[PDB]
């Protein structure tokens, strides 16, 4: 969930 | 999904953080500065490829390969980051400086993605290990 | 072989 969250941020 | 002791999920997040740091920091960093945050981003990768290399023998031989590949692929992406870093140093003071930084970011980024890909590649791998 | 190649890349960075 946080990995998806962090990867969201990069985009 | 239970995030109790899945070492790999943590290292991933760890790595992803390290990249993000670099992403946001580089804008405000001196040339000597890069070297460290990339070292950070380098290190977290070592912990990852570490825990994965231990989980490996307990997987379907099929996925065992699929992963070892995205493993070796991960290395190729770090190396590209290192190269794109060295560029950024010996061009820190030139009109080229602005591009190499971008390329550095792109490199760190593609490294992060291919890490997530490694994740999923292991998950599905674990799934099949259970079906057995 | 992976660990090796990777470690090598690290040593390079540290030097």
């Amino acid at each position: 969930s946080e990995l998806d969250r962090l990867l969201l941020e990069l985009n | 999904l239970d995030r109790t002791d899945d070492l790999v999920y943590l290292n991933v997040m760890e790595l992803v953080r390290a990249v993000l740091e670099l992403k946001n920091e580089l804008s405000q960093l001196p040339p000597e500065g890069y070297v460290v945050v990339v070292k950070n981003v380098g290190l977290t990768l070592r912990k990852l490829i570490g825990s994965v290399d231990d989980l490996l023998p307990s997987l379907p031989s099929s996925s065992r390969t699929e992963i070892e590949g995205t493993q070796k692929l991960l290395n190729k992406d770090l190396a590209e980051l290192i190269n794109k870093m060295r560029l950024a140093q010996q061009n820190a003071v030139t009109s080229l400086s602005e591009e190499a930084k971008r390329q550095m970011l792109t490199a760190s980024h593609t490294l992060a993605v291919d890490a997530k890909n490694l994740l999923d590649a292991v998950d599905q791998a674990k799934v099949l290990a259970n079906l057995a």
